[PDB]
């Protein structure tokens, strides 16, 4: 299963992200969070190459993500911004992220858009296509995002323009989400 | 100038007034008596120039060097002039109560309304100084905001009753420790509006400082206190949930006042609409979605199950509303935000969530007839509340929730009522869809034990409803046509739960008031209903379905296996119950 | 980093931290125009000139950014604020005498 989410990893590699297959690795990334967070360093690179290519594509769809599946990317970012939080704090020799591109990672879940090069993108995907990893079930994912969004209530106090206001509702749900680990002290 | 504006003739009464009161904050007012602020409104004049004067000396560049010394003197003048215009507001309430007049009423909004410049230019010019910018501008805002707080309550507590009874400081201490709410108006709403600015600016200051980082802070600007303190100062000098919760209820009841008014001092009913949203807004993001232990601990115990009625008969006030006008939308949805809000906070206590349950007349333990039809946030809210309950047994794998449970038994028997009597009920009295929906969620969540007890009640209410062939040939089967919906959607639907039914729950319910709602509907019978029905939209969807469009299937297989098991188990009588479905027909 | 909300929190022990790195660059950038005006006295070398330019620039930048932090901070400015200011003046000045 790790194989289909490259999917939507590559598929939009190509020609920018699927919406449609948004709600699939966001799902994905909440599922392996407690594996992405104490791996073994035998797939610190699949994992690594993984969250940064997720962030930045989670970014790139920031303005344009269904309000309703808008909470479960805040989730996933969550997620995304602890792995990267943990790293900057403890260099790892086996991580394939420069500290320098893990901070920009971090800054672009918290800012309006991601930074990461192109070129670092295919960097990062070759690290990936290392594959150095280590229906019924489509349902028991949605009534577990169900179940989420019962506990995450929006409380979102304070078209084209709707889209820019979702972006920023995004920003603050980050922004919060780094300070929720006092990343800023880290 | 300053010291001009310091030696100002009127400013001098208020400016000893106030620093008394900074003591011990023994917040008083002395226009308590009517004959008492008519003096005052005499006065009002004399005191509208004196404020003019202050206001325009402080808006030319002065006090440059805001040194403590100055710093001191300058924050001074402007809790003077705050403490004037809060005393002026409190003796119209005296006014207003007992009951050149507008002319004195100018005079009393000028003065409000320029001693609260006053204040935020000396606040303004705190925060924009390179001497004491920062804690200093803190300390200011929160002896800004318990002076307006004080005055805000002192005001709400002002009944004509005390007031005769008196017939001169109003001892906000007095009231507390003794212990209508008449006496709000615009002048209050202005005042109510400026202290919620400070109350929130203090609680960012709380969720930004780390969790639960004393005493009372001190009220001083020089004075360092923790932000905790500030706001602990705060609480202990006033009740904070209670003041904020007061003026809500006040401005909606007020608003609403306004509108009937305009249906048959200011009468925009949006002006305290909107100082209602805020206060809600401010509950719902500095304390409800607060970390801060303090601030938690706080609200939970301020939650009373009085808060819990207010609450509950704001959001019937809303839901009953029937006009969705302007402002009154953001105010329902700030209202519904705060609804779900203490419905996942813990500081509802269970014994909270029941008592706003029962004042909804939505109690899941409640006798009587289950409302088929149930308002739009009286319902969304007691979703809420049953699935996060489901929630938390699925989350242990606990037994399924008895009140859902008794939910689901109690709204059969009401519908086996509405069927023996076979009486066409009115939109208002007819099962909603969005009602239709959580319950099949509920459903689903149940265990095999509880879902197929619900099937066997369901096949023994068929089966006497048809014990009676004559009513049932000459009864409106309304709502027996709505219990053989249900039936047939747990037929289809009854293993597992469907994707489009989470979708539908967490569109309707899941949302505060796309405004129509997720469902599907009997294309041909929906038809039929336009054929005589309102031209405008539908705004009830009397007809509807539950079961979607699903693919068109045979017979074969069609009933789920598990249905079909449950069917021909000991607890269904299916041969017989067949029997009872084919009488049906007539 | 410091575009994130990393230094948002001027508390007391965080408030002596954030002015640490604030004029840990400025004496970065400092030493490192010192470097180039030592280069500049002797006289790729324009790959390290355009990275010492950068470098000055930044240090600017840090320091503009912290300072405005603790001015319009709720935890700090006024005297603190002022401090900041008088502090990076004195190894700006400093920095220009060396030079």
């Amino acid at each position: 299963g790790w194989e289909v989410a490259v999917r939507p990893l590559l598929s939009a590699s190509y020609s920018a992200f699927e919406m449609k297959e948004l709600p699939q690795l966001v799902a994905s990334v909440i599922e392996s969070e407690s594996e992405i967070l104490h791996h073994e360093k035998q797939y610190e690179p699949f994992y690594s190459s993984f969250v940064a290519l997720s962030t930045h594509y989670i970014t790139t769809v920031c303005s344009l993500i269904p309000r309703n599946q808008l909470q479960s990317v805040a989730a996933a970012c969550k997620v995304l911004i602890e792995f990267s939080l943990l790293r900057l704090e403890n260099p790892d020799e086996a991580c394939a992220v420069s500290q320098k591109h893990l901070i920009l990672l971090i800054k672009g879940l918290c800012t309006g858009c991601s930074r990461l090069d192109r070129t670092e993108i295919i960097t990062f995907t070759a690290m990936m296509k290392s594959a150095k990893l280590p229906p019924e079930l489509r349902q028991k994912e949605v009534q577990m995002n169900f179940l989420n969004q019962l506990t995450s209530v929006f409380n979102p106090r304070t078209d084209q323009a709707s889209a820019i206001k979702t972006k920023n509702v995004f920003i603050a749900q980050n922004v919060a989400s780094l300070q929720e680990l006092g990343g800023s002290e880290k | 100038l300053l010291r001009v504006c310091l030696n100002l003739p009127y400013f001098l009464r208020y400016i000893n007034r106030f620093q008394d009161a900074v003591l011990a904050n023994s917040f008083f007012i002395m226009p308590a008596t009517v004959a008492d602020a008519t003096a005052v409104r005499n006065g009002f004049h004399s005191l509208v120039i004196d404020v003019t004067m202050a206001l325009d000396t402080l808006s030319l560049p002065v006090l440059e060097p805001l040194n403590p010394s100055r710093l001191q003197d300058v924050t001074v003048l402007s809790l003077s002039c705050l403490y004037a215009g809060v005393s002026v507001a409190t003796c119209m309430a005296i006014l207003h109560v007992g009951s050149k007049e507008d002319d004195y009423e100018s005079d009393a909004a000028t003065i409000v309304q320029k001693c609260l410049e006053i204040y935020d230019m000396i606040g303004q010019a705190i925060s924009s100084s390179r001497r004491a910018g920062g804690e200093h501008y803190q300390n200011f805002q929160l002896l800004g905001a318990w002076c307006l707080l004080n005055s805000l309550f002192l005001i709400l507590n002002l009944s004509p009753t005390a007031l005769a009874d008196k017939g001169a400081a109003l001892r906000v201490r007095d009231i507390l420790s003794r212990t209508g709410h008449q006496g709000f108006g615009v002048l209050s709403v202005i005042l109510a509006n400026h202290a919620i600015k400070l109350l929130t600016s203090l609680f960012q200051d709380l969720q930004v400082e780390a969790l639960h980082k004393g005493p009372p802070a001190a009220l001083s600007i020089m004075a360092q206190s923790t932000s905790i303190q500030r706001i602990q100062r705060l609480i202990d000098s006033v009740p904070l949930m209670n003041l904020l919760l007061t003026l809500l209820s006040t401005s909606y009841r007020k608003a609403c006042v306004l509108q009937r008014q305009r249906k048959g001092s200011r009468k925009d009913p949006e002006l305290f609409l909107g100082l209602a949203s805020n206060i809600l807004n401010f509950i719902t993001s500095s304390m409800l979605n607060s970390r801060n232990n303090f601030i938690r601990n706080y609200l939970s115990v301020s939650l009373s199950e009085h808060h819990m009625a207010t609450l509950a008969s704001i959001i019937k006030e809303v839901d009953k509303d029937g006009l969705k006008g302007s402002s009154d939308e953001e105010f329902a949805a700030a209202l519904y935000h705060f609804n779900h809000s203490l419905v996942t906070s813990d500081l509802q206590s269970p014994n909270l969530q029941n008592t706003l349950l029962q004042q909804l007349g939505v109690a899941p333990f409640s006798e009587g007839p289950w409302p088929l039809y149930i308002h739009p946030q009286s319902l969304s809210v007691l979703s809420r509340l049953l699935l996060i309950w489901q929630h938390k047994a699925s989350a242990q794998g606990d037994p399924d929730v008895p009140e859902c449970l008794k939910v689901w038994d109690r709204f059969l028997s009401t519908m086996k009522q509405n069927a023996l009597q076979g009486v066409v009920p009115s939109e208002t009295e007819d099962l909603n869809v969005e009602h239709l929906q959580m319950l099949l969620l509920i459903f689903h969540n149940f265990t095999e034990t509880g879902r197929r007890a619900i099937l066997s009640l369901f096949v023994q209410i068929i089966q006497e409803l048809s014990v009676n062939m004559d009513a049932q040939m000459r009864f409106v089967p309304l709502i027996l046509a709505r219990l053989l919906l249900i039936f047939d959607y747990l037929l289809h639907q009854y293993s597992k739960a469907p994707v489009y039914l989470f979708e539908q729950v967490q569109h309707n319910l899941l949302s505060p008031p796309a405004t129509t709602p997720l469902y599907h509907g009997f294309k041909e019978v929906e038809e039929n209903w336009s054929k005589h029905f309102s031209s405008d939209a539908v705004p009830h969807p009397r007809f509807y379905c539950v079961l979607s469009p699903e693919a068109s299937e045979d017979d074969l297989n069609r009933l789920d296996s598990v249905a079909c098991d449950v069917l021909f188990s000991k607890l269904v009588k299916y041969d017989e119950l067949y029997a009872a479905l084919t009488a049906l027909l007539a």
